[PDB]
DNA sequence: GCATCCGTGAGTCGAGGG
RNA sequence: CCCUCGA
DNA sequence: TATAATCCCAGGCTGTCACGGATGC
């Protein structure tokens, strides 16, 4: 839904 | 002339300062009189308080603040179109946790707009007042479940903004929900959180019957408050990571913080009221020791489970009670924006505490006062309580300051508005006015303030009662709010009273609002005065009474449209609040002290006091108000006069001698006249022009601007390209017009020239230029107009020029110069008339004097009225106003009758017989007896039933007189009319619609630019807009050339337009019609949309209507 | 109310059709400067000026006058156009 | 939003017929411009087009003949008049104007009902049909006189009421 | 700049249909005086300020359309100016369009 | 011709290309200082078409006499400024995306 | 002779109700719950009331304001849907040819339920007045023949028919049952009823009823 | 409308009721190509059943289908009426799918696209109508003869 | 087959003001 | 477009 | 062009209803 929080996540996974 | 004034009924008490809402609250929040230490927690001191300090320099605090004194006075700021405010300096020291460092300094944070004397502001140069609105108390309310009958929903509401709405509820599974931002999820769990535990709320909630077994979850009390926070912290925010502390700092943000969470202290103080506790905070919970405690939500929970249970002592809420509902004035509205920068501020320091120099940073490194300049401006430019002062006469202002919205930010949107929120409530009762409000949509949302009410420190609204001690009537006022007054029985003011003794009985008194017969005894108090339960307009009406309320209502509204008039008078007829409303309106001079007037003169007034002192009063004189309408104080006194305190200086404008006058006094008769004055229409002597009533002077700004261009700079000038002298005959060698110069349409106000854009001569202007041997000039002429059907006499020049003494202008510009045009305004064909009672019109006919029906010793009436207006308006008070004040035409005497303690039919009935022993008696003593005429009338009078048989002419006129009719004379025929007519003087209005701004036509002009149809507005030139619903009309007609005219040659069809145009002025038929322009629009938009639309003939074959020109 | 709104409107099978025959002949007495017209000199409809009576500028008066009149014919597919047009600019040249 | 369409505060003539209405003289000199600028031409009243508009220009610069050339104008045609809300065709009707001294729009009484138009400070817009087919449109269909009943009931729509009924009763 | 949400906003480019008829009686009205001078002087002129292509040619160009000298293209344009000059004041009715 | 009917479908990529006179290549409006179209911008002549009446950017080609006539210099047709309110321009994607009205108007299309 | 009874007898202004508050009581009010006050006003405008009776009256009248606004929101809206579902009706040609059509009943059943009686004269001649008969009618020893335009005489006649008990039901022409294509025929439409005769072919009834749906949707209380 | 004292001519109501008629539901498709539940004009599934018992095939078995007024505006064949109503993005998307065509049957189809309407006027009945007076037409007479 | 969230509607014209 | 005021 | 930095633009902030359509016991 919220993109930014998404790309957060996307980016947590690293 | 004398003045005789009615009614048995003494009030205790004056009405208080009008304004006084307006000021008080905008005063209480300023303190500005207030040294810095004494200083109470509200206002924009509360701002401070919330903001600061500011943490994580490692810390910025607040000391203290001051107001420091305006730039420029009200009337430089309005002439110069700055704001009227004060700087704003405020002291901040930076402290370093580590360090120990201090460093303080005074910071500039902008400036906070002043409110003037009268309760108004100036913004930009544009007076303007902030509307109090209403809204829904803060606190805990309890109403019944619509879906679920014998269950109920529990509401915590914080103040607007300042917290979430919370819903209590129990679930058809029978679980106690809690519903937060739209979501869901048992109660039990924050429960845990606030650190309780099965055995208190079971000990606590256990006597309701099975309520507190939906309260009962074994897994939440299995887990620590630790665990059940970060549950709850799971359940408000998916994809959040459950981290504790983040989870504790939401969640107390949320709740327990009272910097992002504040109950109104009036919110707190009826939560207490209500659940019968105390808080000790604003907020509905505390972080105390690194826990969560509890202060709201389980009496809350406590008093919805007796409610459910049907245990006694609990009921439920009215939401649109009085007292469940609080007024938020120009000082909390402004302390809540104040706020709102401030911490906008406050992030701005933050960002800036993690930047920079960690050593060296000042209070005025860290803090940009920027936003909140930009709040503060926001609020008082754009936002939508704050309007357009309506200063058309005094008493608009002062209504308009009076006012109460409920629309607005944080208020209701429209259309989402019903029935329950306009209505009337029972509890309006001398608080909210049941008269005033606008027709329309509005109605209902828009409200004024009752005349004795006032309004708290809590926001809620007091209406003043007497103490009533075994029955005995006291002069002790108890203001009261609704629910105070819910718990009494309330005697009417009309209450018969023998010195301060009950007189009757049997009184008529209110036991919840609602109305009931009781004894003396059993009264606990008792009304001030009729005039407590109305508005200020509505006050204003006399025989109210007699009056329906819906043309009571207009009566008002018209009222505050009144235009003031050259020669405007008092009414003839006065409720007694005629003075009072100029005294605080400020529209009227005042003497301060007892003293002897020195000097008198238009411009000026100079006072000695009994001081010694020598004061000097300006005189304000044809100052443009914000409608258009002149304000100027003409003054009342002579030289040498000796006048006490509170003698009347100087009248103002629409007030004579202190009392207000909107309109005119004027001589009515109420009959038909061959049907001009059919269906409300008003027929008028042309008399009324000669001696210049219903005259006003009307001032219109206009405003242009030279500026820097890339072409070169505009200028103005006294040298206009292709312009004879009589075009430039009133200009002086500027090229400004000259003061006192008539101007038409069509005239040049200022003259000005603009270098032409880049042009490519066509051949035509080239063989042109060839054939007249003339060089084309550099310039051309871009100078101001008068707009057509606009005009009058220069009063004023203001010119303002840029590299000169306190002169700088918006980038770009030059030079800036203001005309001032003003006019009077006879009263014409078109123009709106009305009265207080609600009777309102156009004048459809102006009578030369010897055509109005007139009185036998030739007295011709002033304006005709239609009867038929009266008996389906149903408002009868302009009648007995009529009567009264035919009474006093031949009297020679005005009257004070208040409202609902009125001047009865008998006491008009002798004062008419007086009026007549002075209208019948000279005529006899003059040597004259009864007219055939009126013998005639007499007969048809006998035979109406309106007089006796048997007695004398005389007799029987009398017998007419006292019913307020009269033998009157057509002045055509000079044969009588066929019965006795009703005539008497009437307190009629100029309104502020007027023809002369109304009337416009256009043929062909302006066009919008995507669309290309005509603009619209008179001040654009703009054509009519032909909308759905007449197109509707011409296809239901069935004429088919005439619409599509309309569709194409007329607006946006430019093929179409230009060629008609041009078939028109060349004596042709004008052309086919081609496809309109906005259908194009419409394609194009579409192909944006990746539509594709096609134009097809009927083999389906492509037709392009753009002609190839959008086509490779 | 226009003079005879009755008997034309009893002429035809709908009002709107007299309308149109009515425009028509109007545009037709426009474009060729009345010289068409089915009416007498006495038959001639009046515009009262500051000086006297003139010829009324007003075509669609003039229309319905001549409808009228009786003398014109109205109907669908009595001539084809381009004839109709030439037959009128040779008759009454502009 | 359409050219050619002024509006004005509208007041009762009595004294108009059915079928009329007045039309303040500025308005309808405006509306009908173009008329009014080849009528001019026409007229000696100017060599030109041009020379006509920018005598209209200036208010100073008209004379009496214009006004004159301006009546031979709209004679026999019909303009439109509409009051807002229109809620049925007949919140639409044509009227031959006659042209008055003053700002305001002069209607008959009878018509009112249709309009619903009281003078309260009601206020009509004007719209003037181009074409002579607009005009045998307005003046055979739209025609005020010539609807004289419901379209919806069958009823008469412009009847007597109040002062009318009053005086007949009387 | 701003957001248009604009409706008070006039358009200055394209022309009015008051500017249109005054350019078309213009152009007719220069047809009138053009044509009370011979073909020749008329079409020098109509070359000269280019109502013709629609640019307007030098005198070496027009002497060489008509087959002419300069010298001789340049002075039957300046009696052809002369000729309308005095047309001009006679009639006047170009004078309006000067502004 | 007289238009009796009014189609109205989907555009395909081809289609919408096949209407444009030219890709929108940069996000810029107009120059700070000169107030023109920039190369390549929203507004460029070079797509869209000529701010005056036959007449280019440069001012090259001024008159009627050169219509179709594109100028070579700054690139710009002469001819009628008003087809700036017709002429299409567009924008190629680097990946595609999806029309929102086929994706959330419900029940969906493409879905 | 009286002047409120003038006028409101003559229809010129006025109604019974109205002078009735001009006269005698002013009469009961509303609450703003919709309830009703147990103690009336028994003033008249002419006696002037008290502050109190005023006050309700205010309850009364803002109720109403309320009511009339929001109203005509709606009413506004409803006309707009009707012009939007109506607008491609026009009547398109003389006879669609059509041998269907409707039965306008003159009787309606009584509440009681005891027998059928006459409906009233202004819901029959809505329903009637200005239609074509589809078949022919014999009463009274009048012919109507199939075709014909019942004028206002003859719904008049058919009323006194139905008195006589020889005809309980019309046949007429109608809409509902007009096969036209894209609008309806000359017969089955009706009347113009503007101009009291058969409808001009072309005539666009769909904005009419539309329109004329319309304009009273306001009045509706 | 009676209770209100609004006298009101049956035929308007019936006009708009008949507009609510106008559509109907599939019950069986037979021998065409139409689909069981699929909703459409009761004209057109007439005529289209009229043509396949003329050619021999089952009928097509369908229901009588009431809807609102706003609905069945929004039903119509025009697209340029459906979208000038409302539900705008709803009717163009589903429109353009299609790729409908709009007939210009109706009145505000031809508003929109600024035409000439189908009513009163502008009837085809009666727009095509000829003035000639007898002169004019005796010479068109002779021109005529002579041929 | 029956509740629930999302989207789209909710009178016209005119005026003034920001 | 928001407000406010007119119909 | 070079201490070391490694998951948020916050705006939170509420009194309408009716219909259609997808979604969930
Ligand atoms: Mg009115
Ligand atoms: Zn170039
Ligand atoms: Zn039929």
């Amino acid at each position: 839904s919220d993109p930014v929080r998404q790309y957060l996540h996307e980016i947590g996974q690293v | 002339m004398e003045i005789k004034r009615f009614g048995r009924i003494r009030e205790v008490i004056p009405l208080p300062p009008l304004t006084e809402i307006q000021v008080e609250s905008y005063r209480r929040a300023l303190q500005a009189d207030v040294p810095p230490e004494k200083r109470e927690n509200v206002g924009i001191q509360a701002a401070f308080r919330e903001t600061f300090p500011i943490e994580e320099g490692l810390v910025l605090d607040f000391l203290e603040y001051r107001l420091g004194e305006p730039p420029f006075p009200q009337d430089e700021c309005r002439e110069k179109d700055l704001t009227y405010q004060a700087p704003l300096y405020a002291r901040l020291q930076l402290i370093h946790k580590d360090t120990g460092l201090i460093k303080e300094d005074e910071v500039f944070l902008g400036h906070i707009p002043l409110m003037t004397e009268d309760g108004s502001f100036i913004i930009n140069g544009a007076d303007r007042v902030i509307v109090s609105q209403i809204h829904r108390s803060p606190g805990v309310y309890f109403t019944p479940d619509p879906a679920r009958p014998g269950r109920y929903i529990a509401s915590i509401i914080p103040l607007p903004k300042r917290g979430p709405w919370i819903d209590l509820e129990v679930e058809p599974n029978g679980v106690v929900s809690m519903k937060v931002n739209k979501r869901k999820f048992p109660l039990v769990l924050l429960l845990r959180v606030l650190g309780y535990d099965q055995e208190t709320l079971a000990r606590e909630l256990g006597a309701y019957g099975e309520l507190v077994q939906g309260l009962m979850d074994e897994s939440v009390f299995a887990m620590r408050p630790e665990e059940a926070l970060i549950r709850l912290f799971t359940l408000l925010r998916p994809g959040d990571p459950p981290k504790r502390d983040k989870a504790v700092a939401y969640v107390y943000g949320l709740i327990a913080d009272p910097r992002r969470y504040d109950l109104g202290e009036a919110g707190r103080y009826k939560a207490e009221e209500k659940l019968g506790i105390r808080l000790s905070g604003r907020t509905l919970a505390r972080f105390e020791d690194g826990e969560f405690k509890d202060e709201v939500f389980l009496p809350t929970l406590r008093y919805l489970f007796a409610l459910t249970a049907g245990v006694p002592g609990h009921e439920v809420d009215d939401i649109d009670h009085l007292g469940n509902r609080r007024i938020r004035t120009v000082g909390e509205l402004m302390t809540d924006q104040f706020r709102v920068g401030l911490a906008r501020l406050a992030r701005g320091v933050r960002e800036r505490m993690l930047m920079g120099s960690e050593d060296s940073l000042t209070p005025a490194k860290l803090v940009n006062s920027r936003p909140l300049e930009a709040a503060i401006r926001e609020f008082f430019s754009r936002s939508q309580l704050s309007q357009f002062k309506d200063e058309t006469n005094p008493l608009s202002s002062l209504r308009h300051k009076r006012r109460i919205s409920a629309l607005g930010p944080g208020g209701l949107t429209r259309e989402r508005a019903g029935f329950d929120v306009r209505d009337v409530h029972r509890t309006h009762y001398g608080r909210i006015c049941p008269v005033e409000t606008p027709e329309g949509a509005n109605i209902g949302l828009i409200t004024s303030l009752a005349a004795y009410a006032r309004v708290d420190e809590l926001g809620f609204i007091r209406t003043p009662y007497r103490r009533v001690v075994g029955g005995v009537v006291t002069d002790e006022v108890v203001y009261m709010t609704a629910t105070e007054e819910d718990r009494y029985t309330i005697a009417q003011a009309n209450t018969p009273l023998e010195g301060n003794r009950i007189a009757a009985e049997r009184v008529v008194a209110r036991r919840k609002g609602e109305p009931v017969i009781v004894s003396p005894e059993e009264v606990e108090f008792m009304d001030v005065s009729p005039k407590q339960v109305f508005s200020v307009n509505t006050n204003l009406i006399p025989f109210l009474e007699h009056d329906d309320a819906n043309r009571a209502l207009m009566g008002s509204n018209m009222q505050t449209q009144a235009v003031p008039l050259i020669r405007a008078q008092a009414p003839v007829v006065m409720t007694g609040l005629e003075e009072r409303v100029v005294r605080d309106s400020l529209a009227a001079l005042y003497a301060e002290e007892d003293g002897e007037v020195a000097k008198v003169d238009g411009n000026r007034i100079v006072v000695r006091y009994e001081d010694g002192r020598l004061v000097e009063y300006p005189l304000r004189r044809f100052y443009r108000s914000n409608q258009g309408t002149a304000l100027d104080q003409r003054p009342r006194v002579v030289v040498g006069q000796r006048v006490r305190k509170g003698d009347l200086l100087a009248d103002g404008p629409a007030s004579e001698n202190g009392f207000l006058a909107l309109g005119q006094n004027v001589l009515v008769a109420i009959m038909p006249f061959d049907g001009y004055n059919f269906e409300d229409a008003i027929v008028i002597s042309e008399e009324l022009l000669k001696r210049d009533f219903y005259t006003s002077i009307h001032i219109e700004r206009y405003e242009i601007e030279a500026r820097d261009t890339k072409l070169g700079p505009e200028r103005i000038t006294r040298d206009i390209p292709h312009l004879s002298e009589a075009a430039l005959r009133d200009l002086d060698e500027e090229g400004v017009v000259r003061i006192g110069a008539e101007v038409k349409p069509g005239d040049i106000l200022v003259g000005r020239t603009s270098f032409k854009g880049e042009s490519e001569p066509t051949p035509e202007e080239r063989l042109l230029r060839s054939i007249f041997g003339e060089k084309a000039r550099d310039v051309k002429d871009t100078s101001l107009r008068v707009p057509p059907g606009e005009g009058g006499i220069v009063v004023r020049t203001v010119r303002l020029r840029r590299g000169d003494p306190g002169v700088e202008l918006k980038p770009g510009v030059r030079e800036v110069v203001r005309v001032y045009v003003a006019q009077k305004r006879k009263l014409q064909v078109g123009d709106k008339l009305a009265n207080r009672h609600g009777n309102k019109g156009v004048v459809a006919k102006i009578l030369p004097v010897e055509d109005m029906p007139h009185l036998p010793d030739g007295t011709p009436v002033d304006v005709i009225l239609n009867p038929l207006g009266v008996p389906s308006r149903m408002n009868l008070g302009q009648i007995l106003e009529t009567h009264l004040g035919l009474a006093g035409y031949f009297l020679g005497q005005r009257y004070i009758s208040p409202i609902f303690d009125g001047a009865k039919e008998p006491e008009i009935k002798e004062l008419l017989a007086q009026a007549f022993e002075v209208y019948f008696g000279k005529r006899k003593g003059e040597g004259f007896g009864v007219d055939k005429r009126e013998v005639e009338v007499l007969r048809r009078a006998e035979k109406l039933g309106l007089v006796t048989p048997g007695k004398t002419p005389e007799e029987q006129l009398k017998e007419l007189f006292l019913q307020g009719k009269v033998v009157l004379y057509d002045g055509r025929t000079g044969e009588p009319i066929e019965g006795p007519i009703v005539v008497g003087q009437m307190f009629i209005m100029k309104l502020y619609h007027m023809v002369e701004d109304k009337m416009h036509a256009r043929s062909t002009g302006p066009y919008s630019l995507i669309t290309q149809q005509p603009l619209g507005g008179k001040a654009q030139f703009g054509g009519q807009r032909f909308g759905e619903m007449e197109v509707w009309a011409l296809e239901a007609y069935g004429a088919a050339h005439t619409l599509q005219e309309m569709l194409t040659l007329k607006s946006d069809d430019i093929e179409g337009r230009n060629a008609a145009y041009e078939a028109i002025i060349k004596g042709e038929d004008v052309p086919e019609p081609s496809v309109p322009e906005s259908f194009r629009v419409l394609v194009k938009e579409l192909q944006a949309l990746a539509l594709d639309v096609q134009t097809l003939d009927e083999k389906d074959n492509p037709v392009d209507i753009f002609e190839g020109l959008a086509s490779k | 109310a226009e003079p005879g709104i009755d008997k034309l409107f009893g002429m035809v099978d709908s009002k709107y059709r007299l309308t149109v025959v009515v425009a028509k002949r109007a545009q037709q007495l426009l474009r060729h400067g009345f010289k068409n017209t089915v009416l007498e000199p006495e038959e001639r409809p009046k515009m009262q000026t500051l000086e006297g009576l003139f010829d009324d500028p007003n075509a669609v008066t003039w229309a319905m006058k001549e409808l009228l009149t009786g003398r014109l014919v109205f109907g669908e597919n009595l001539v084809p156009e381009d004839r109709l047009q030439k037959e009128m600019e040779r008759l009454y040249p502009v | 939003r359409v050219d050619y369409s002024g509006r004005s505060v509208i007041v009762v003539g009595p004294q108009l017929k059915l079928h009329q209405c007045g039309l303040p003289k500025r308005m309808a000199l405006e509306l009908f411009k173009p008329f009014l600028l080849k009528k001019m031409e026409e007229k000696g009243i100017a060599p030109n087009v041009k020379a006509a508009r920018r005598m209209l220009e200036r208010q100073r610069d008209i004379k009496d003949e214009v006004w004159d050339a301006l009546e031979e104008v709209i004679h026999g045609k019909v303009v439109l008049l509409n009051r807002a809300p229109t809620l049925h065709r007949l919140g639409i009707q044509a009227f031959q104007p006659v042209l008055v001294e003053g700002q305001s729009i002069q209607l008959h009484p009878l018509v009112c009902e249709a309009f619903n138009a009281d003078f309260d400070g009601d206020q009509m817009a004007v719209h003037v049909p181009l074409s002579s087919f607009a005009q045998a449109e307005a003046r055979i269909q739209m025609l005020s006189a010539h609807n004289l009943l419901s379209p919806a009931s069958g009823e008469p729509l412009a009847k007597p009421s109040r002062d009318i009924i009053l005086g007949l009763y009387y | 700049p701003v957001s248009l949400e604009g409706d008070f906003i006039p358009d200055e480019h394209l022309p009015s249909p008051v500017d249109a008829a005054t350019q078309s009686l213009l152009s007719e009205e220069l047809e009138k005086a053009l044509s009370k001078l011979s073909e020749r002087e008329a079409m020098v002129l109509k070359l000269r300020k280019g109502l013709i292509d629609g640019r307007e040619h030098t005198l070496e160009e027009v002497g060489a359309f008509f087959g002419v000298t300069r010298e001789r293209i340049r002075q039957i344009e300046n009696k052809a100016l002369r000729k309308l000059k005095y047309h001009e004041s006679r009639t006047r009715k170009l004078r309006d369009f000067l502004d | 011709k007289e238009v009796r009917k009014v189609r109205i479908a989907l555009a395909s990529p081809e289609k919408i290309r096949s209407w444009s006179y030219g890709e929108v290549e940069k996000p810029e409006t107009i120059n700070y200082r000169t107030l023109k179209p920039e190369r390549d911008g929203l507004f460029d002549e070079r797509i869209f078409g000529p701010i005056k009446d036959y007449e280019c950017a440069c001012g090259k080609y001024k008159r009627q006499r050169f219509e179709g006539k594109v100028c070579e210099r700054c690139g710009v047709e002469v001819t009628k400024s008003i087809v700036r309110r017709y002429r299409m321009g567009h924008i190629e994607l680097a990946t595609p995306a999806a029309h929102i009205w086929f994706v959330k108007d419900v029940p969906s299309k493409i879905g | 002779f009286n002047p409120l009874y003038v006028m409101a007898q003559s229809g010129a202004r006025g109604n019974p109700q109205q002078i009735r508050q001009l006269c005698g009581l002013r009469g009961l009010m509303q609450k703003p719950s919709g309830e009703t006050f147990e103690v009336p006003v028994r003033s008249s405008f002419r006696e002037g009331l008290t502050v109190l009776e005023y006050f309700i009256s205010s309850h009364g009248a803002r109720k109403g304001g309320a009511d009339t606004a929001l109203r005509t929101a709606d009413s506004g809206y409803l006309t707009r849907k009707l012009v939007d579902v109506t607008h491609e009706i026009v009547v398109r040609e003389a006879d669609c040819g059509t041998t269907n059509y409707i039965s306008v009943p003159l009787f309606q059943p009584d509440e009681v339920t005891r027998s059928l009686r006459l409906r009233k004269r202004a819901d029959i001649e809505a329903g009637l007045y200005g239609r074509v008969l589809a078949r022919e009618v014999e009463v009274l020893g009048v012919r109507l023949e199939e075709g014909r335009y019942l004028s206002m005489d003859d719904v008049h006649l058919l009323i006194k028919a139905a008195e006589a008990g020889e005809i309980q039901e019309v046949p007429v022409r109608s809409p509902l049952t007009c096969q036209t294509r894209y609008g309806v025929c000359q017969k089955c439409y009706g009347y113009d009823l503007s101009m009291a005769r058969p409808v001009s072919i072309g005539e666009a009834v769909g904005i009419v009823a539309a329109q004329s749906i319309g304009e009273p949707g306001t009045q509706l209380t | 409308y009676r209770a209100q004292g609004v006298k009101l001519h049956d035929k308007h109501i019936e006009i708009v009721v008949r507009q609510m008629m106008k559509y109907v539901e599939v019950t069986d498709p037979g021998d065409s190509r139409l689909l069981e539940g699929q909703v459409l004009e009761k004209w057109d599934v007439e005529a289209l059943n009229e043509r396949l018992i003329a050619e021999g095939k089952t009928p097509v078995a369908w229901k009588p289908l009431l809807m609102g007024v706003t609905k069945s505006a929004l039903s119509t064949k025009s697209w340029l009426s459906a979208a000038s109503f409302q539900n705008t993005t709803h009717v163009l998307t589903e429109a353009a799918i299609a790729g409908k065509k709009d007939e210009l049957i109706g009145l505000k189809e031809n508003v929109i696209l600024g035409r000439l309407i189908p009513a009163g006027t502008g009837s085809d009945f009666v727009r095509f109508t000829q003035v000639v007076d007898q002169k004019t037409l005796k010479a068109i007479e002779e021109a005529r003869k002579e041929a």
